[PDB]
């Protein structure tokens, strides 16, 4: 997955 | 409840970086996952999370459900605020009526309903 300054980035599904 | 990151990072420390991500991801809110003080339940790896404000609070359960590696058999509730939180709500939804004044929304998990 991506972070960015420790924050986990959650995708929105479809 | 206490959370270990509000223990951990002062108070104005929070608010400035809260801020700074409300502008900078204004389609997502950032919140923060930790496990409630006596829950039997397995650990979370990662308590930070920025979410997409369309993403339902049922989406997120299950979300974090996976981190978990909980089975389907198994319970998992959210506490928000001393209430659980309803699944139909968006998490911009919930973001907005509970997040703190450091612009963070803090979401407890526990194995217990109550």
């Amino acid at each position: 997955g991506s972070e960015v300054d420790g924050w986990l980035i959650i995708d929105l599904p479809d | 409840m206490k959370f270990v990151y509000k223990e951990e990072h002062p108070f104005e420390k929070r608010r400035s970086e809260g801020e700074k991500i409300r502008k900078k991801y204004p389609d997502r809110v950032p919140v923060i996952v930790e496990k409630a003080p006596k829950a039997r339940i397995g650990d979370l790896d990662k308590k930070k999370y920025l979410v997409p404000s369309d993403l339902t609070v049922g989406q997120f359960y299950f979300l974090i459900r996976k981190r978990i590696h909980l089975r389907a058999e198994d319970a998992l509730f959210f506490f928000v605020n001393n209430v659980i939180p309803p699944t139909s709500a968006t998490m911009g939804q919930l973001y907005q009526e509970h997040h703190e004044e450091d612009f963070f929304l803090y979401i407890a998990y526990s194995d217990e309903s109550v």
